């Protein structure tokens, strides 16, 4: 859970 | 931001109020030029919406009318005689 | 989106990584 961690928080940017 | 985090203002963890918020700033940042009506008058939906969901907060969590009844009853004095006892009684050993 | 929207920007994600330890601090516990 490394990068999903940090695929999410992308994911977070591009719905903030 | 400092007891718990579902009870701000706004609504930011519990409501959607700062997507409309999000919304706000795309209309505020494309805007070239600078006046005075469109800067304020949406100083109002970030203030008035926010105004409301605190008061719609402290109604349930303290049945609000309750205390400041009776915060006032201790200082104004409603409550008359229920403190004359107190002051018979305190007259005899603040001599 | 776009940037200015999504406004800045670093302790956002690391606000949403503390949760991702969060999910994991929250349950080990109930375990423990």
């Amino acid at each position: 859970a490394a990068a999903a961690a940090a695929a999410a928080a992308a994911a977070a940017a591009a719905a903030a | 931001e400092n007891q718990n985090v579902n009870m701000s203002r706004t609504g930011s963890i519990l409501k959607n109020q700062e997507d409309t918020f999000a919304a706000e700033l795309h209309r505020l940042k494309q805007q070239p030029l600078f006046s005075l009506v469109d800067f304020e008058s949406v100083l109002d939906r970030i203030r008035s919406t926010v105004a409301e969901h605190l008061w719609k907060l402290m109604v349930e969590e303290s049945d609000l009318l309750g205390q400041l009844k009776i915060i006032k009853d201790f200082y104004l004095l409603g409550r008359g005689e229920l403190f004359q006892a107190f002051i018979d009684v305190a007259q005899n050993m603040l001599k | 989106s776009e940037s200015v929207t999504c406004q800045s920007f670093e302790l956002t994600l690391r606000s949403c990584l503390y949760p991702h330890i969060g999910k994991q601090y929250l349950e080990c516990c109930g375990n423990l």
